[PDB]
RNA sequence: GGAUAGUGGCCUACCAUGGUUUCAACGGGUAACGGGGAAUAAGGGUUCGAUUCCGGAGAGGGAGCCUGAGAAACGGCUACCA
RNA sequence: GCGGUAAUUCCAGCUCCAAUAGCGUAUAUUAAAGUUGUUGCAGUUAAAAAGCUCGUAGUUGAACUUUGGGCCCGGUUGGCCGGUCGGAUUUCCAACGGGGCCUUUCCUUCUGGCUAACCUUGAGUCCUUGUGGCUCUUGGCGAACCAGGACUUUUACUUUGAAAAAAUUAGAGUGUUCAAAGCAGGCGUAUUGCUCGAAUAUAUUAGCAUGGAAUAAUAGAAUAGGACG
RNA sequence: AGGGGAUCGAAGAUGAUCAGAUACCGUCGUAGUCUUAACCAUAAACUAUGCCGACUAGGGAUCGGGUGGUGUUUUUUUAAUGACCCACUCGGCACCUUACGAGAAAUCAAAGUCUUUGGGUUCUGGGGGGAGUAUGGUCGCAAGGCUGAAACUUAAAGGAAUUG
């Protein structure tokens, strides 16, 4: 029969070696060992919001060369620091240092995205503002 | 099959249909039950009665014949022992094969064995002990069972 | 479990306004009184042969069995007049459509009016609190022994 | 084989096989009246013995044991029953 | 296999081993029917018309073609020992 | 050792018919696999049994055609709650125009269509189709 | 016995050595108030429930108590800590 | 995966798609996932059989003990008629279920209360040549259950049922103009009121209450300290 | 920790080889190899394949046990023996051919009797790396054994077969 007691009374056992074998479940196991809560920059929340320390020009990963514009934030719960990319031609030229900008995930669950190293964040809103607004030209920068 | 090794033998009587009879077979109930008991006098186990009465007589299975076990007919006349044959040959193997793990420490293939034919007697204990055969709290040790078997 | 002495405490047992008159000459020194304790429970004769005490008694004293009635099996007698059962029972786990052993270990007082031994049946009957933890009083022995005399000696 | 009678079994296919394979089981050992004719009784004898069965009054033999079936003593007859 | 008011619906009822009533279905293209010839008196083999079966290709490759023949046509009446019920 | 006696006759069974066998030998029959034995003969999935008497536990000869897909047993003799009936029949049955789940109530070892019209149920013992 | 509205190691005296546990006691974690319920739709499940109803708990933290049928109350008092 | 000079992928123009008062994105969870597998996984070589045996807990564990046959009672669907002024019930018929009897067969048990039921019969008869039919007291049914005594091997399973909040959910009725909802509403003499509603289901594990006696346990009589009187 | 220490021989030292040559090959040879008393508990400790039970299919060998025979050979006076031959039957170690059947295949009488999915039971795995690493516990004289993570990184790593 393989594994598993077949007996009508074997419901322990079988529910004991679930519980014990859910732990080999990536997700399962991250959720109950908080790790979302303790190690991870963002509070384990959607977004964060940090402050940007340089602008950095990260080289892109084979077989693509380029240089990938990126900034150090500070998330401003955490002290944490952290490097996002910077989407969309120029945009880097929206930033500049000590700036306020809005962090948020790469949708890649953790996990850098495709050829930028170690960059797992992407920014959303500078100043108050939105990057994807200021590019279209919807809406200008604030005064400081 | 085979409760400490990995034998698979099938080998064992084959019991007759017949649950009475011979017909061939004269006698009576009363030749055979004294020819137990002066066995049972001789200081025989019930199997070597059993044995004896069947070739050199003919007693083709003693209950047959007369409807009752060899070992019951034995209780009944007050001739059964403190503890069951299979328990006592079991002991008795376990006190030589020990004897001989004393005279000779380097023999780890004895120490198994002896391992073995204890943990047989134990779980044989437990039955017996269970259905009150056995007084309980009766055990089996090394240390006195060598005044046990004799 | 009592046994003995009867008298053999600080205070001075009796049961409470049974008054016997010593001016009155009596052949039983001692008036008892008893009741029977209802749901068909036999108050059985050594409670109303005896002489122990026992306010927690059932029978003799000022209990009153009311509520759950539960049986068991006798675990723990080392406690002086209480005792200790485990109620066994399989319980369901929908999700695997199976049972798994579970059991209970039910504190309860047992009246000098029963003789129990570890391994008797013993049917309880609920109480008010009558201790920290006893909540039960043994109301029948659904047992005898267990066949301890078909345990003599050699013959 | 396909379709076959395995409640009328023919007796030769089924003797010979196992003594516990047989459609009931039964056993293949008999029974004898052995005499050695210094006496005029008959004792019956195992066709097994494992206990080298002594005669009536004379300490004489009468059949060793083996692996199996016992070995008449030299001089001695049977019939079976 | 018929529907709510009679009506036989659903096409083509299949055919069957004279061995062992399973389906001959239509790939088992292993599958054998032998038609055996009605005869009449003194010789004569009578031109269409057959006492017939029809083996299962499972059946054949099994080698259980000839002594199902055997069983299936004798208790049939064409055939008179050569099979045996027992073993 | 020797677990659910139902289960090896069954099974024999089986590779009887996928053998294309017309007969089998089971041991050690039971009460029990007779009631079984009942029902499927009962309707239709085999021919004709015999309880042959060894002195010991019983033998069993079975007769069988080949109207028979599968007789399986459900080995743990899981608890039925009425509702739960047509849950298994789904679970386990090829359509619901034939075979049955025959399983064991305390009105007799039953079929499901009989279990549902004499409306008892029980425990569950096999099937078939 | 005392105490309570009253049962009860609730508390005290005296006396005893008990109570629980691999059928997981005890300890740890919970980014845990529990329930009705919510989300996902073959079924079996998985995940969630601070939050419109019920129960419980609290009123910056602890303790104390007055009044009163009912509070160990905080839009009551008393004390300490912040 | 595209981009290193004709970029189907970047930056735009044109055009074209998908969803549309809404559409992208981030995080989480759920389906897909039979990649947590009771249903339902995989382990020779892809991840995975402890070097080997013993062994406690745990899960598991062969067959066998009232079966078969006979009789009666009354139900619910369905057929073939319909008698009738869409539905009706008797006889004919099958079919599927329930109850109770006798077969050597405790139904816990005495001691009355009780009787509804025929072994009765006391008359005879409505009426088809009569066991088709029920009223009907004077010998002769226990169990249908009151209530008092005296006693009772333990359980699991399953059936029906009680006790059971509302909103939620499933779901009936009702034209909120539709609908999400809501539990309204509908009729006239619209001058003096008429009236249908505000269902049903689920509600399980435990406790309760009842029917069942298959399956699986437990206990019983062997130093007779057995059972009936 | 004693004894033993023939042989072969981790370390070391050498002769050569080599661009190098801490090696392969040759020499010398310490520990060791052997044994007692006590440790250590690991091997590709392999059938890379848990155990008990049932069922499903052909063949000739063989190892042990047994049964059957107006079998052979042993001579003596036939036997009795023993060895041998033939048939059968249990239970072993294996090979053969088949394949109803299984498998991703290679192959498999189990790896079969599974979406027609349930005989009983034990254990392990859940992408790859990080890593059998960190940590704590524990065992050990030690060397190390047992238990045994995460952060981070990553789109493959992997298996069997095919053609080159
Ligand atoms: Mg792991
Ligand atoms: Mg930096
Ligand atoms: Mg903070
Ligand atoms: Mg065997
Ligand atoms: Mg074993
Ligand atoms: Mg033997
Ligand atoms: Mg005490
Ligand atoms: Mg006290
Ligand atoms: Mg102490
Ligand atoms: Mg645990
Ligand atoms: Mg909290
Ligand atoms: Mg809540
Ligand atoms: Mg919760
Ligand atoms: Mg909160
Ligand atoms: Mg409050
Ligand atoms: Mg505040
Ligand atoms: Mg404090
Ligand atoms: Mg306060
Ligand atoms: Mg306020
Ligand atoms: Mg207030
Ligand atoms: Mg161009
Ligand atoms: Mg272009
Ligand atoms: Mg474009
Ligand atoms: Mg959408
Ligand atoms: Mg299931
Ligand atoms: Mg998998
Ligand atoms: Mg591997
Ligand atoms: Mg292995
Ligand atoms: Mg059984
Ligand atoms: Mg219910
Ligand atoms: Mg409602
Ligand atoms: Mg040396
Ligand atoms: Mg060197
Ligand atoms: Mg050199
Ligand atoms: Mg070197
Ligand atoms: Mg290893
Ligand atoms: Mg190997
Ligand atoms: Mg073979
Ligand atoms: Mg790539
Ligand atoms: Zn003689």
């Amino acid at each position: 029969g393989k594994g598993k007691p077949r007996g009508l009374n074997s419901a322990r056992k079988l529910r004991v070696h679930r519980r014990n074998n859910r732990w080999a479940e990536n997700n399962y196991k991250k959720r109950l060992l908080g790790t979302a809560f303790k190690s991870s920059p963002f509070g384990g929340s959607s977004h964060a919001k940090g402050i940007v320390l340089e602008k950095l020009g990260i080289e892109s990963k084979q077989p693509n060369s380029a240089i990938r514009k990126c900034v150090r934030v500070q998330l401003i719960k955490n002290g944490k620091k952290v490097t996002a990319f910077v989407p969309n031609d120029g945009c880097l030229n929206f930033v500049d240092e000590n700036d306020e900008v809005l962090l948020a995930g790469f949708g890649r669950k953790g996990k850098a995205k495709g050829d930028i190293p170690g960059v797992r964040f992407k920014v959303v809103k500078v100043s108050g503002v939105s990057l994807l607004a200021l590019w279209k030209e919807k809406k200008e920068k604030p005064r400081s | 099959g085979r409760m400490h090794s990995a034998g698979k033998g099938i080998s064992s009587s084959a019991i007759p249909y017949s649950r009475n009879a011979p017909a061939w077979f004269k006698l009576s109930s009363e030749s055979v039950i004294e020819q137990i008991v002066k066995y049972a006098r001789k200081g025989l186990t019930p199997s070597q009665i059993g044995v004896l009465l069947r070739d050199a007589h003919g007693v083709t299975q003693a209950r047959v014949i007369t409807g009752n076990k060899i070992m019951r007919i034995l209780k009944s006349n007050g001739l059964a022992p403190e503890i069951p044959e299979d328990l006592y040959y079991l002991i008795k193997k376990a006190v030589s094969v020990r004897k001989h793990l004393e005279r000779n420490r380097k023999d780890k293939d004895a120490k198994f064995r002896l391992i073995l034919i204890e943990s047989r007697i134990h779980r044989l204990a437990r039955y017996y002990r269970t259905v009150a055969v056995l007084p309980p709290n009766w055990k089996y040790e090394s240390a006195t069972a060598s005044a046990l078997v004799n | 479990s009592t046994e003995l002495t009867v008298q053999s405490e600080r205070a001075f047992q009796k049961q409470p306004h049974i008054f016997n008159n010593p001016k009155v000459k009596t052949s039983k020194r001692t008036k008892r009184w008893y009741k029977n304790a209802g749901l068909g429970f036999k108050t059985p004769k050594t409670a109303i042969e005896g002489s122990y005490i026992d306010k927690k008694c059932p029978f003799t004293g000022l209990v009153s069995i009311r509520g759950k009635i539960l049986t068991g099996t006798v675990v723990s007698t080392k406690m002086h007049r209480t005792i200790v059962i485990r109620r066994a029972y399989l319980h369901y786990i929908p999700k695997y459509n199976r049972y798994e052993k579970r059991h209970k270990n039910v504190p309860v007082h047992v009246s000098p009016a029963f003789r129990v031994q570890v391994g008797d049946i013993v049917t309880v009957g609920q109480c008010r609190p009558i201790s920290k933890t006893v909540r039960f009083n043994v109301v029948k022995v659904s047992a005898a022994a267990a066949k301890a005399n078909k345990q003599f000696a050699k013959f | 084989v396909l379709v076959q009678d395995l409640l009328h079994p023919t007796a030769a296919s089924e003797a010979r096989k196992h003594k516990l394979k047989t459609l009931v089981q039964g056993p293949r050992s008999y029974f004898l009246d052995v005499k050695c004719p210094g006496c005029l009784n008959i004792t019956t004898v195992f066709s097994h013995a494992q206990t080298a069965v002594t005669c009536e009054s004379c300490s004489t033999i009468l059949c060793t044991p083996t692996g199996g079936k016992a070995k008449l003593s030299e001089g001695t007859s049977f019939r079976r029953k | 296999m018929e529907n709510d008011k009679g009506q036989l619906v659903e096409l083509y009822v299949p055919r069957k081993c004279s061995a062992t009533n399973r389906i001959i279905k239509a790939d088992d293209h292993a599958s054998v029917q032998i038609n055996v010839a009605k005869v009449d008196e003194e010789g004569r083999a009578i031109p269409g018309e057959y006492v017939t079966y029809a083996l299962s290709g499972y059946v054949r490759s099994r080698g259980e073609s000839d002594d199902s023949l055997n069983r299936l046509a004798q208790n049939d009446g064409l055939l008179k020992n050569v099979w045996s019920y027992s073993r | 050792t020797r677990s659910s006696v139902l289960a090896d006759a069954l099974n024999a069974i089986n590779n009887a018919e996928k053998t294309g066998k017309r007969q089998v030998l089971i041991r050690p029959s039971s009460k029990v696999i007779i009631k079984f034995l009942q029902v499927m003969q009962k309707h239709g999935y085999i021919g004709e049994f015999e309880y042959i008497d060894d002195h010991r536990s019983g033998k069993i000869v079975v007769q069988l055609n080949g109207r028979l897909n599968k007789c399986g047993v459900i080995s743990p003799r899981f608890n039925v709650k009425i509702g739960d009936i047509e849950k298994w029949t789904a679970n386990l049955l090829p359509a619901r125009q034939f075979g049955y789940v025959i399983l064991t109530t305390s009105a007799g070892i039953m079929d499901h269509e009989e279990a549902r019209r004499k409306h008892v149920s029980g425990k569950i013992l096999g099937f078939v189709y």
